[PDB]
């Protein structure tokens, strides 16, 4: 939901 | 700048460090922003709509070598608690910095109780909604130091207690004697 940083998405290296 | 020996630099690792998060899910989370055409990474937490938050983020183990005192530089954003609807009755605008020395890397075995608090980390400037929506966040910089260190290595850890925080940079160094 509420984002701490704009236009940020959860990320995990492939 | 000169004569600094860098032991840890989160921003330079390009999202590859994968730090331990306790709890996993709804606590600290690795995030990517690519709006600059270059990706930047951060550890973010924003669980401001529910109380009793105790979210931990622990760096990987750091070999101390000959370092006797370390200097810690953090860069981070904090959103105004007024940005949120009103059940934000547990929202905070600070987070806590901890550390622990140990002679061995405990790996996935993370124990809060072994960590010592360095300080409360507070922002000089919070990011209000109008700036958030315009993609103009306020990046804070805070520095702390810890010593003397005596063991083979150490951890840093970050405790969130209900703030909306994005941690963009963690740089640890010591000075050559």
């Amino acid at each position: 939901x509420w984002l701490a940083y704009p236009d940020s998405v959860p990320y995990r290296p492939k | 700048g000169p004569g600094e020996v860098v032991l840890l630099d989160f921003a330079a690792a390009g999202g590859e460090l994968g730090w331990l998060t306790h709890p996993y899910g709804k606590g600290w989370d690795l995030m990517q922003n690519i709006m600059n055409d270059m990706p930047i990474y951060m550890y973010s937490v924003c669980n401001v709509m529910s109380g009793d938050q105790d979210n931990w983020l622990r760096t990987n183990w750091v070999y101390r070598g000959e370092a006797e005192r370390i200097f810690i530089e953090l860069k981070f954003t904090v959103r105004d608690c007024n940005s949120f609807p009103g059940g934000a009755s547990s929202c905070k605008e600070t987070f806590n910095l901890y550390y622990a020395e140990s002679d061995l890397d405990y790996g996935t075995n993370f124990q809060k109780r072994l960590f010592t608090k360095i300080d409360t980390i507070a922002p000089d400037e919070i990011t209000v909604s109008s700036d958030f929506e315009a993609r103009h966040v306020k990046l804070n910089v805070e520095e702390r130091s810890v010593g003397p260190l005596t063991r083979k290595g150490f951890y840093l850890a970050f405790q969130d207690i209900g703030a909306c925080v994005a941690l963009l940079s963690v740089r640890v160094y010591y000075k050559k004697a």
